[PDB]
């Protein structure tokens, strides 16, 4: 079937005139990969771009130990 | 990689004998065996970036 | 975006006359077909939406054909079509690390998998000359296992016992464990590994190959894939197509390994699967021949001479069995087709002997005793030391005393049986299981508490593989411990139990 | 796209089309009746003949009656709108409240997720009963199961888990009546009214509701699961919540689906089950999932057919949980509710790295004395209690103190003995057990520890009687 070869090819080229995304969303792909781009960040956690570690540590203090001896 | 050895101080170093002070070597080696090969998995370098 | 488009030019629009088949009737995964004339038996019949099947029974009428799939998308009057082959499922290497159903089609994602062999699922076991005797040993890093039960290369070991006991974390330890071989030098120490899931929802495969990725374990391994949403004909034939992806390796040369979990789920499909064909019930309404269904799968675990190959092919099915009975109709079918068994229990799991091994009861042909040469020194002295201990061992009422009569021998088991216990997903090694047993039979622990054996255990083990690291590694290359070797580690139990506690 | 009845047997009627066969879970709507008759094809008999299952009754037809064929299988209408509203089998209002409205309308049969869309992330749920928090903690995001007989307490303790996460959840809810009786789905609705999560008056309303009970034809009670199972996927997939699922009773699925199974012509398997009772099971069940879209936290009671537990129906709904709670008729003699068996009941998430290594101890831990006073009652019942040592006299008077701290008193069944109903945090289960197993409450007796909710009752009420 070479003639529907051509067929699925050259309403193949159709779809990659494409402006802003979607074609025929509407309010459905809009919402859709709305719900997926929180999802992705809801559970996982909130994290900025391009944001360094930024934080402090501190170590155990060094206590002496008391000792009358001989 | 920044790490430093010791001598086999285990045997006697609980027999300190201070005035009753028994919990002080005691608790002295318990915190001794944890510090050891966690700070080991520390002290050499990080990983590939 | 070029990846559809380039899909579209590689496909292959050939077009033969077929032969074919009209639909007399479609119920319940059974399709009657008129028509049909040269079909064989067994072979892969293709319906008209993409669906495909396998015709069993002959008849002079019409023709019983099973779906591999959902029966919903066939109506009375399609088209069945004729394939020309016998079914049979790729096989290689290439399917190393990967997720598949139970005909070798991808369920991960990662793409098509590119196979070059098929290799059909009903083939035939190798017989008589072609086999040789078990040489190997094969670690579980388990501590009750590789001492007291150990188990061959090429040898059939029945994991049997209740639900929720062990048997599914017995068989994942054996797959970490392997790691450290993979990753070695020797081409002749590693082993393959594959996992058939039967009857098991999805959200305990997807799972378990999470616990087999964070360790790593899943770039020696395959699972092959049948859940309890397929077709009760996918789930028949997914041992049948998981054993003959083994036997890639051992037909060219090298070791495998391969779970069955379980396989009272093979043969409920089966039960199924051919009552819908009316076919007469049996006893339980299993048909006649399942200890043919079960015996013509557990014979090709075989372990071929030196002028084949000298590959070799491990099983370890699982069985579920109901209260713990062990007399059953299907549990008695398989225990005389394997050579030993592992007798899981659920008051030695409770009590906190985990993994709960009956090793009272769980007898082994020991496989030519290819244990090994220094556990066969500790662990020959432990088997029979532990034996000692049962038989005098069960009173719980105490009226008299004989603490240099009896009260010695049981202080010796209750170190070794604590011993014996272990964690999870953390598997030791052999010369790591020589140096802890080695300290439990000389009387080095007797002078303890029994509280704190397994607070010993972790300590003293640190202690070696830190301080002690060319000590073991003259264990695992001379294989034996010399009399030399009794020297070193006199010292070391001894020296670590004078600052142990303190 | 026309037919008429040729043979009826029951609840299944035969149907002869001319041409056009409908495939396989159409439905077919039959003329000349003053309710609507909905049949859905099951077979394909030969020479243009179907054999159906219809979902109301069949009295009253004759042969020849006209059968006209919709062109889809039973579809419910499904949104928002469905909050507060009570369904049946085929997705009509039985509330009398008039018509659901809503944009879109769901079929139900759809088919099982896939292996790439699966999430399995673990957390614990904590509930406020002890015998689940300590012994098998559930999760959140997974399945449950409530093993029973007949009178042990399978629904009281399912309405627990509504009155303790039902208000303190977020998202939204659904419930679904699979076989059960007609006045406990009476007092749901008059529960649910008085107490805020039923709005009768606007779009502020919780749960759910679809029924169908055991009053109906077994062609209405082997679908109305896959019903309330399709509420609650628009509330994951399409609207991205975090949903429950009650499901009482779901053996009802599997009785009611062999009695229609031997009219259709199949040789049976065996105690008298249906030979295909676990692949429809392996079918609904693998879609009552968390996913990577939502998450539905499923609690289904469970029947076990005259107090058995290898009975084909109990026993392969095992693989399909991820905890379990066989509850039992002889610890209910003594007087333990919920009479759960400490021994039999599981989980996933008990594991020292998940439930945290201080929880862990005192799980393994109270699990080693109960089963060392299992394995001496061959020697108690016949010998006596004073024939033993005295070490094995100090875990069976401390495996005694532990049966009687696993019961308390619920917040449903304070009508029924008049007792405040209590709920113990987590913190204070691992806190007052860890002071029964170190031995400091060797002294008080053993009527001190029954039927109290935190610890510090149990010695309240051993200062009582003095
Ligand atoms: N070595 C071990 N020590 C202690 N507990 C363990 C060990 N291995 C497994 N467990 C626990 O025992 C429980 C059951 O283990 P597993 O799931 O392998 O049993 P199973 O019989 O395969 O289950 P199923 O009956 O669902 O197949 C799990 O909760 C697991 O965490
Ligand atoms: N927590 C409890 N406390 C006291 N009694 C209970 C408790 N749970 C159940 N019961 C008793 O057991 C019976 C259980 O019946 P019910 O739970 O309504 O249905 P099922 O027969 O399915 O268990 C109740 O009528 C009640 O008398
Ligand atoms: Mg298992
Ligand atoms: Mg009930």
């Amino acid at each position: 079937v070479q003639k529907l070869f051509v067929d699925k090819i050259r309403e193949y080229r159709t779809k990659r005139q494409t402006s802003g995304g979607p074609v025929d969303a509407g309010p459905e792909y809009q919402q859709d990969l709305d719900r997926e781009l929180f999802k992705l960040k809801q559970m996982y956690g909130k994290a900025d771009m391009n944001t360094f570690p930024n934080f402090t540590f501190e170590d155990p203090k060094f206590e002496a130990v008391e000792k009358p001896q001989s | 990689r920044k790490l430093a050895l010791k001598a086999i101080d285990w045997v006697a170093f609980g027999e300190i004998i201070p005035r009753n002070q028994k919990a002080i070597a005691n608790s002295l080696k318990s915190w001794n065996e944890t510090l050891s090969t966690r700070l080991a998995a520390l002290p050499e370098k990080p990983p590939a970036i | 975006s070029s990846i559809l488009e380039e899909r579209i030019l590689g496909a292959d629009t050939s077009v033969d006359l077929e032969e074919t088949g009209r639909v007399l009737s479609i119920g319940d995964g059974i399709a009657r077909v008129h028509g049909l004339r040269n079909v064989q038996a067994e072979e892969m019949v293709e319906f008209s939406s993409g669906l495909k099947g396998m015709s069993l029974n002959l008849e002079p009428d019409n023709v019983g054909v099973v779906v591999f799939g959902n029966d919903k998308l066939i109506k009375e009057g399609d088209i069945v079509k004729r394939t020309g082959a016998i079914v049979d499922v790729p096989v290689g290497e290439e399917l190393l690390g990967r997720v598949v159903d139970a005909l070798g089609n991808a369920i991960d994602g990662k793409g098509p998998i590119g196979s070059k062999t098929r290799r059909r699922v009903g083939l035939k076991a190798p017989g008589i000359i072609p086999r040789i005797s078990v040489r190997e040993p094969m670690q579980t890093g388990i501590k009750a296992v590789d001492s007291l039960v150990p188990i061959g290369r090429g040898q059939r070991e029945l994991i049997i016992g209740d639900r929720q006991t062990g048997k599914t974390s017995i068989a994942i330890d054996t797959i970490i464990n392997q790691k450290r071989f993979n990753d070695g030098t020797d081409e002749k120490k590693k082993l393959y590994c594959i996992y058939v899931a039967i009857g098991q929802k999805r959200s305990t495969v997807a799972q378990l190959v999470k616990r087999l990725t964070d360790a790593d374990a899943m770039k020696y391994t395959i699972v092959v894939s049948a859940t309890a949403s397929d077709a009760a004909p996918l789930q028949y034939l997914a041992p049948y197509s998981g054993c003959s992806m083994g036997e890639y390796f051992r037909d060219n040369g090298k070791h495998a390994l391969i779970i069955y979990d379980d396989l009272s789920k093979q043969a409920v499909a089966y039960r199924q699967m051919s009552l819908l064909l009316r076919r007469p019930p049996g006893r339980e309404a299993y048909p006649g021949d399942v200890f043919y269904l079960h015996s013509r799968l557990l014979e090709r675990a075989a372990k071929m001479n030196d002028a084949f190959g000298g590959g070799s092919l491990t099983a370890l099915p699982v069985i579920e069995t109901q209260a713990g009975d062990v007399s059953a109709y299907i549990p008695t079918n398989v225990i005389s087709i394997t050579d030993g068994q592992i007798f899981l229990e659920t008051e030695l799991f409770y009590k906190g002997i985990r993994p709960a091994i009956n090793v009272g009861l769980s007898v082994s042909r020991v496989g030519s005793a290819a244990q090994t040469r220094a556990m066969k020194q500790v662990a020959g002295t432990m088997k029979l030391e532990l034996a000692q201990y049962r038989e005098v061992a069960a009173f719980a009422q105490f009226g008299s005393d004989l603490d240099a009569a009896t009260q010695q021998l049981l202080s010796r088991g209750v170190r070794l049986t604590e011993l014996l216990k272990q964690g999870q997903y953390a598997p030791m090694a052999i010369e790591e299981q020589v140096a802890v047993i080695y300290a439990g039979v000389r009387g080095y622990l007797d002078k303890l508490e029994p509280s704190k054996i397994t607070k010993f255990e972790n300590a003293f083990l640190s202690h070696v593989i830190s301080q002690h690291q060319a000590l073991l590694g003259k264990i695992r290359a001379d294989g034996k411990i010399s009399e030399e070797t009794d020297a070193k580690l006199k010292e070391i139990v001894t020296n670590f139990l004078a600052g142990f506690e303190a | 796209a026309t037919g008429r009845i040729v043979a009826v047997i029951g609840a299944v009627v035969d149907v002869q089309f001319d041409e056009g066969l409908p495939p396989i879970l159409n439905a077919l709507e039959v003329q000349g009746r003053e309710t609507r008759l909905v049949l859905e094809v099951a077979q394909h008999l030969g020479e243009s003949t179907v054999r159906t299952i219809a979902m109301d009754g069949t009295e009253g037809l004759v042969r020849g009656q006209k059968v006209l064929d919709s062109g889809a299988p039973i579809k419910i209408p499904v949104g928002p709108e469905t909050l507060g509203r009570i369904m049946n089998v085929i997705g009509e209002p039985i509330d009398e409240r008039g018509p659901i409205k809503t944009k879109q309308f769901a079929a139900i049969h759809a088919e099982a997720p896939e292996f790439m869309e699966m999430s399995v992330e673990q957390e614990i749920l904590v509930t406020g009963i002890k015998v689940v928090d300590l012994l098998a903690p559930y999760a959140k995001g997974g399945k449950i199961g409530l093993f029973g007989g007949a009178g042990v307490g399978k629904t009281v303790l399912i309405m627990e888990l509504i009155n303790n996460v039902a208000k303190a959840h977020g998202g939204y809810s659904v419930f679904a009546g699979v076989g059960e009786r007609t006045r406990e789905g009476n007092d749901l609705y008059h529960e649910m009214i008085e107490s805020g999560v039923i709005n009768l008056k606007d779009a502020t309303s919780k749960v759910a509701l679809v029924y169908g009970q055991m009053n109906e034809p077994p062609g209405a009670r082997a679908r109305v699961a896959l019903t309330g199972l399709t509420v609650a996927e628009y509330f994951r997939d399409q609207e991205g919540q975090d949903v429950l699922l009650f499901i009482d009773n779901i053996f009802r699925f599997t009785q009611a689906g062999s009695e229609v199974s031997a009219l259709l012509g199949r040789i049976p398997s065996a105690v008298g089950y249906q030979p295909t009772l676990a692949t429809d099971m392996g079918t609904m069940q693998e879609r009552i999932t968390t996913t990577k879209k939502g998450s539905i936290t499923s609690v289904q009671a469970i029947y076990v057919p005259a107090d058995d537990l290898t009975d084909p129906a109990p026993a392969t709904t095992f693989a399909h949980l991820d905890a379990t709670t066989v509850l039992s008729r002889a610890i209910a003699e003594l007087g333990i509710y919920p009479a759960v068996d400490p021994l039999d009941s599981t989980s996933r998430i008990m594991d020292p790295n998940i439930v945290g290594s201080e929880h862990y101890d005192v799980a393994r831990g109270v699990q080693k004395i109960l089963q060392d006073y299992k394995s001496l009652q061959d020697i108690i019942a016949i010998l006596g209690m004073d024939e033993l040592s005295e070490e094995d006299k100090l875990t069976v008077s401390r495996a005694r103190k532990i049966q009687r701290f696993l019961s308390q008193p619920f917040q449903v069944a304070e009508v029924f003995t008049g007792h405040l109903g209590k709920l113990v945090p987590l913190k204070e289960t691992i806190k007052g057990f860890q002071q029964i197993l170190a031995g400091e409450y060797d002294h008080l007796p053993e009527q001190a520890f029954y039927m109290v909710g935190p610890i510090e009752e149990a010695v309240a009420k051993a200062d009582k009687l003095a």
